[PDB]
């Protein structure tokens, strides 16, 4: 989805994605919940 | 895996491909020999999967099959190989003029 | 990149490949600077103004240099009958998914058109059809943004 992005705004340099979402040390409990919020991020950003 | 294919159209006649036939697989005209099999109650045309005949099963004796093998179409000559291996068909239409 | 040529690769020496150079068609002088500045290729269709024969069809292969950020198979174009004609079967604009030639820009690149089996020395089956061919119809559908 955010290759979609990339390509219908032509900006290769726009990144909402981060290596962050999994922890190991917990689990990675919260890696829904991180991913919803920059997906969240990314369409808020498109329809602006 | 998913990708867009070049789909393509290609029309073919049954009556240019049975004149077009090899010399010893007894080529024929299509618009004659249906005027041959239909007029007398059997009969056969052709040779291999290239043949018009009538069904050999049971109550599909009195049906005109016309048969045309895939091989010797060679729709694969048609584009080069370089644009992709796996070539499928995606619909079969026919027209009766 | 305005060229007329063959195919330098392996088995597409009988392809008479007709290539334009995008820079050289001067589509953004078309409009002015001020009403956007992003100008990207939506869609593309050949119309091929060539007198055919009874039951006839036209192979031709429309594709693109650059395979950098365009999708798996959004690169080339399948022409057959040629009379506006698009790769698609049913050229639908809301299925989800992105054309042909979909956010090519405007200046840069090379469009090719190839047609196989086209010499006559080598027997080809569209030898005969490319006499009588006049024109090559690009009706090239952009967006400005």
């Amino acid at each position: 989805a955010e290759q979609a992005y990339r390509w219908e705004l032509n900006d290769d340099s726009a990144r909402f994605i981060k290596p962050g979402a999994w922890q190991g040390t917990y689990a990675g409990l919260l890696a829904g919940e991180t991913l919803m919020l920059s997906l969240a991020q990314m369409e808020d950003a498109h329809l602006k | 895996r998913d990708k867009r294919a070049l789909e393509v159209e290609r029309t073919v006649s049954l009556a240019e491909v049975y004149a077009g036939l090899p010399k010893d697989n007894g080529p024929f005209s299509l618009a004659q020999e249906i005027d041959k099999l239909v007029s007398q109650g059997s009969g056969s045309a052709g040779s291999g999967n290239n043949n018009l005949a009538f069904g050999a099963g049971t109550d599909t004796k009195t049906s005109l099959q016309a048969s045309v093998s895939f091989a010797d179409l060679k729709i694969r000559e048609d584009y080069p190989a370089s644009l992709g291996k796996i070539r499928r068909i995606k619909q079969i239409s026919v027209t009766l003029p | 990149n305005n060229n007329l040529a063959f195919g330098a690769g392996t088995d597409t020496k009988t392809s008479l490949q007709a290539s334009v150079s995008f820079a050289d068609l001067k589509i953004r002088e078309d409009y002015p600077a001020s009403l956007g500045k992003i100008r990207r290729i939506k869609q593309i269709s050949v119309t091929l103004p060539a007198l055919l024969g009874p039951y006839q069809d036209v192979q031709a292969i429309l594709s693109y240099g650059d395979k950098a950020g365009l999708a798996n198979g959004c690169e080339a174009l399948a022409v057959s009958h040629g009379m506006n004609d698009s790769g698609q079967f049913q050229l639908d604009f809301n299925d989800g998914k992105f054309l042909p030639f979909e956010g090519i820009a405007i200046d840069q690149g090379t469009l090719t058109l190839s047609f196989p089996n086209a010499s006559m020395p080598e027997k080809g089956k569209q030898a005969t059809m490319l006499k009588t061919l006049n024109d090559i119809i690009l009706h090239i559908r952009y967006t400005i943004k």
